[PDB]
RNA sequence: CGAUGUCGGCUCAUCACAUCCUGGGGCUGAAGUAGGUCCCAAGGGUAUGGCUGUUCGCCAUUUAAAGUGGUACGCGAGCUGGGUUUAGAACGUCGUGAGACAGUUCGGUCCCUAUCUGCCGUGGGCGCUGGAGAACUGAGGGGGGCUGCUCCUAGUACGAGAGGACCGGAGUGGACGCAUCACUGGUGUUCGGGUUGUCAUGCCAAUGGCACUGCCCGGUAGCUAAAUGCGGAAGAGAUAAGUGCUGAAAGCAUCUAAGCACGAAACUUGCCCCGAGAUGAGUUCUCCCUGACCCUUUAAGGGUCCUGAAGGAACGUUGAAGACGACGACGUUGAUAGGCCGGGUGUGUAAGCGCAGCGAUGCGUUGAGCUAACCGGUACUAAUGAACCGUGAGGCUUAACCU
RNA sequence: AAUUCCUUGUCGGGUAAGUUCCGACCUGCACGAAUGGCGUAAUGAUGGCCAGGCUGUCUCCACCCGAGACUCAGUGAAAU
RNA sequence: ACACAGGUGGUCAGGUAGAGAAUACCAAGGCGCUUGAGAGAACUCGGGUGAAGGAACUAGGCAAAAUGGUGCCGUAACUUC
RNA sequence: AGGACCGAACCGACUAAUGUCGAAAAAUUAGCGGAUGACUUGUGGCUGGGGGUGAAAGGCCAAUCAAACCGGGAGAUAGCU
């Protein structure tokens, strides 16, 4: 169904009754109220427009007040949009909770990834190293031969080299949720979600079974 | 922050006497044989204590038929009863773990009594 | 390691389109004495903000 | 972790004293064994009356890491000095009377009850 | 990669800056004012700062963490008597950075630090 | 031949299909299991060692299998130099001899800062038809695609027995990939302590410097794996080999010529990601500008004055973002950073003083004293009021609705 | 065998497995007696092989401290 | 060829610890080596540590690690004793 | 007593890494061998190009060696580019 935005806030653990160690992450969801609904009349596709948190007055641009103003919406970080499912309509104002998840077993959550930062041939792709020793010479730890001879005489697109590894997008997918707390607004989800301490996360039912 | 501090609370079994590296401590733990909820004794020195809060967990070493078992506690667990002291030890240093190489009577430690 | 055929003026030009120097684009003027001054940097005399600082 | 080229302290009344794991078995390009796994292990050094001799090929199952083993709640089960216990290569049957030593949980698996019905501890 | 590793470097031995900035300190405590490179002042900050906290409560013990530190007998007596009362209240940052222009010779970017005093 | 550096290993690959496994069929000298062979199929997977310079091969033990080949028998401006083609030396052998030998034997310099093409990453400019901030559709592109074992089905079908299924379902593993620190751990030369030698602070006491952090013991945060979660699919469409149904040509027969239906990890989707520079430059929502004049070859013209907004850039504090740019937060209507307060965590009974002891030292005060990056708070200092860029209602033709 | 091509000769020991190593067989392609033969304690920055110890050599690398690499300012090459 | 990590003979030679003119730290005396300031990526260089395993690496244990001192006890085959 | 042993100065140069348009037209760092002798070194003489010297590699003779270097026969000749 409808996807949820939510905060990460670190991660710890869950002991149950029979004493196996569950390791749940929590994923505080504030209140995520629809900013604007889409139709096929006007863009081809239902789909819902989110927001979350709050936002101090003198960040929020007039191009961006203007468009919560028209939803009578309190002004929140970032927006989001989700891809609805042939009928679930919703309306402007209206305040998505996390009851939404108190049935679902499986969620599937997706973050920005925790950048690593521009990482070498080793640390990204896993190449395996080369003799540290036995007269190896300044090649300890390079990619090594990247290519064929006079033949191909290229390097073809796709071949792993060192780059930008981390801060994208990465979804992990289908996580046991453990507990919905309600009240506190928590989504105990198991595992380890992506994204540093204090990321967005959208977090939406497992798409497969 | 805040938030995971509550769940971390609430968990927390408040009850567990304190104990300091040196202490020949026994824990008895539960035991799943198919159906029986059986209690297992374990005797020992305790060699280090992490503390977490929470996530706490004490290092117990016992030297059983002669092969030196070592084990830890996830001390909030639900598998673990009892932290009773035997032997109130005192040595000076935080962690143990010059145990792993003693034996026999070098591998003793003083009493606290006081 | 080596160069095969030299390089025209059209590739030694745009070599250097993108190392054009900046620049400061801005002097603010300073509040007491009417000096001017980078910004969050002191001025020739010392004064910062109305404020005789350095006093030397 | 036990891998190739190991050596162990056989564990049971069967004859040998140390043994070497040549091939860690179970799994195309597995690289070590662990708990409860089966490794193809020759003995280097054996006891003169005993069952087996220094050469043969037979089959053995650790049950005693220096790596240590973990338990569903997060405790870790680290013993001192690898240990494993030799079997009769054709069919599991353990072939020695006495097991000295301890032995784990993980040892639970049907073939092996005969095992644990004989060490002293766990 | 350092994420979330506060602390410097400045292209120095472990050794030498630790001592490095025992020296400085006794020189900003001694002038109350001293013409440096930015970066060290922003460093800077993480040591005399501790320094005048740990002066607020006079003692014999103290003295000696404050003299373990700076290495001088000078230095801890201007401390102690003159910036222990002169504070006793900035429940906070005891120091301010100004930053003054650039150095003529290499183009690094100077900066002053002096003690929130001075108005005498 | 005014130089194209060759064997093997290492690293990293990439394609073909004459297929080694896995998938789908035919036939059988196919009962069952397990096989022989042929057809279709290149999505993925496809050992670790001992020996030799080895390729090859033999042997040991696995595995579902240890594929055959192209790519300068891939790959030295990436590595190694064992081998092989430099000088030394020796044995055998041939030569009277200098020396020779696809006869073997010890020893023996591997150079190059990357302009262009390519590739992995990340930006500056302009474009996109008035300017600007946001959020997406998705043309198109890439990643991913492996599988054992046990158990149920059932010791049923099959079979004289011994043995022993197809199909379908459940659970747990190996390899590989993605992600993350809560656990177990590694590091942790910025935290704490033990201690040898010496020097210095006038000396004792206490601390500091130096000796690879002096040597060591532990260790927060980060980072990370050996640690912990997760992933391959199911399903859908059109098909190959093949199985068909109906049915002529050809009274019959026949899968095909008309027509209809099944049929695999390949193909196209479904899963994840990049993505409107997709110049075919897309769509939606919101916001801002609705001042007067002269000159002229009167044209989407030039120019003056006055206004310069939305927003941007700039500067500053900086970030779990980072090579530099970028991207994210914040700028006092403030918690962005440093400090400070309190707690946490680590180390482990500070110093001083008292007592006991001849003395080292112990005991008490004392789970103290000190504490990095952490958690929750507080403006105490530093993030200044302004300046700078960008405008002044946005061309022409045609049509439909309003007038 | 420093010599043996055919050859990794055959046999025995070491090894889970040994084209090298060690002991022996004689079919010495083409050993052999001062262009010295066979032994040999001592010694070797000598060759080949095995064993204990210990280790990031490796399975499989992770962190950390420094000098460059990187950016800003100054001087400013080279092969081609 | 240079204000170059090179080469060059003789003499004096202190305090602590040590067997010493080794080495560690200092006195007398002389210097911080003629580019600096930041950032704290890959990768290279010189280094520190490491779970489990311990030559499985490879041409080969090359390199690293490790052993290391004084006093006493004790010490084989073989041999020109 | 010793072409004895362990080890600095001093002399030598085996391994590996760096450097290989370097700091240097053969060096640095970490280890290595000899170190009372056939040793090592200062100063000053002797030998000479088909000759010297050589614990013999065709090594060395001014970074040059299976015949040095400088000038002269000399514009050697060149079926070759």
């Amino acid at each position: 169904m409808i996807g949820l935005v939510g905060k990460k806030v670190g991660m710890t653990r869950i002991f149950t009754e029979d004493g196996v160690s569950i390791p749940v992450t929590v994923i505080e969801v504030e209140a995520n109220r629809v900013t604007q609904v889409k139709d096929l009349a006007n863009d081809g596709y239902r789909a819902i427009q989110v927001t979350t948190g709050a936002k101090k007055a003198n960040r929020v641009t007039k191009p961006e007040a203007g468009h919560f103003a028209k939803a009578g919406v309190e002004a929140g970080r970032g927006l989001w949009e989700f891809r609805l499912a042939e009928g679930e309509e919703f309306t402007v104002g209206q305040s998505i909770s996390v009851e939404l998840f108190a049935d679902v077993k499986k969620v599937d959550v997706t973050g920005t990834s925790k950048g690593k930062g521009f990482a070498g041939t080793v640390k990204r792709w896993n190449f395996r190293t080369q003799d540290a020793t036995h007269g190896n010479s300044l090649s300890h730890r390079v990619p090594g031969s990247i290519g064929q001879n006079q033949t191909p005489g290229k390097v073809f697109k796709g071949k792993k080299m060192a780059g930008q590894m981390g801060n994208e997008r990465v979804t992990v997918q289908s996580l046991d949720v453990v507990r919905v707390d309600a009240e506190r607004n928590l989504l105990l989800v198991k595992g380890a979600v992506p994204g540093a301490t204090g990321s967005d996360l959208i977090v939406k039912p497992a798409v497969k079974a | 922050s805040n938030i995971i501090k509550q769940l971390e609370q609430e968990q927390m079994k408040q009850d567990v006497p304190s104990f300091r590296p040196g202490d020949t401590v026994e824990v008895k733990v539960w035991v799943v044989e198919g159906s029986k909820k059986r209690l297992q004794a374990f005797e020992g020195v305790v060699i280090a204590i992490r503390n977490r809060g929470l996530h706490s967990a004490f290092t117990v070493r016992k030297i059983s038929n002669g092969e030196g078992v070592e084990r830890v506690f996830q001390t909030h667990s639900p598998v673990v009863d009892s932290i009773s002291v035997k032997r109130r030890g005192a040595v000076r240093k935080a962690k143990l773990y010059y145990l792993r190489e003693r034996t026999g009577k070098a591998a003793r430690i003083k009493e606290r009594l006081n | 390691a080596v160069q095969q055929n030299k390089p025209t003026r059209s590739k030694r030009g745009m070599r250097r389109s993108h190392d054009a120097l900046t620049a400061v684009t801005s002097l603010s003027v300073d509040k007491t004495s009417g000096e001017k001054h980078l910004r969050h940097h002191i001025t020739a005399d010392g004064y910062y903000r109305g404020r005789k600082v350095i006093a030397k | 972790m036990i891998q190739e080229q190991t050596m162990l302290n056989v564990a049971d009344n069967s004859g040998a004293r140390r043994v070497m794991c040549i091939k860690v078995l179970g799994g195309s390009h597995r690289r070590y064994a662990g708990v409860g796994d089966i490794i193809k292990i020759t003995i280097k050094e054996a006891i003169p009356r005993g069952k087996v001799k220094k050469g043969d090929v037979l089959k053995a199952v650790v049950v005693r890491t220096k790596k240590g083993v973990r338990r569903p709640d997060g405790s870790v089960i680290r013993f001192d000095g690898n240990a494993c216990v030799l079997l009769n290569n054709n069919s599991e049957q353990p072939i020695g009377t006495r097991i000295f030593g301890p032995v784990t949980r993980e040892l639970r698996s049907e073939k092996f009850m005969k095992i644990i019905s004989l060490a002293p501890e766990v | 990669m350092r994420h979330r590793k506060s602390g410097r470097q400045l292209n120095r031995n472990s050794s030498h800056r630790q001592a490095m900035f025992r020296n400085m300190a006794g020189s900003l405590v001694r002038h109350e004012i001293i013409k440096t490179t930015l970066p060290k002042a922003k460093e800077l900050r993480r040591v005399v700062e501790p320094l005048i906290t740990l002066a607020k409560t006079d003692s014999v013990a103290n003295r000696r963490l404050a003299f373990a530190r700076t290495r001088d007998n000078e230095i801890v007596a201007k401390l102690f008597n003159e910036l222990g009362p002169r504070f006793a209240s900035r429940a906070g940052g005891y120091t301010r950075i100004l930053k003054c222009g650039f150095r003529a010779g290499d183009n690094a970017p100077m900066a002053y630090i002096e003690l929130v005093d001075r108005s005498e």
